């Protein structure tokens, strides 16, 4: 007649992933896009100043 | 803005010490 087919039910698991904020965009924001500017003037910083020394 | 005002500081000195 009849026997076994089929059950559980109650029983599962799941990983889970992860984006990130936008803002970050990129690598460039703030302290690294302007230290591309800032360095020419740093540059001007020790010019001006090579003519204080000399 | 503090980088800026190194530089105008060091521009002055410049001045003075050209004279």
């Amino acid at each position: 007649e009849v026997e076994a087919a089929i059950s559980d039910v109650g029983g599962q698991q799941i990983f889970s992933q992860a984006l990130l904020n936008a803002n970050r965009r990129g690598e460039a924001k703030t302290a690294l896009a302007e230290v591309q500017a800032r360095h020419q003037e740093l540059l001007k910083l020790e010019k001006s100043m090579a003519e204080l020394t000399q | 803005s503090r980088t800026a005002e190194l530089q105008a500081e060091i521009d002055d000195t410049v001045g003075i010490m050209r004279d």
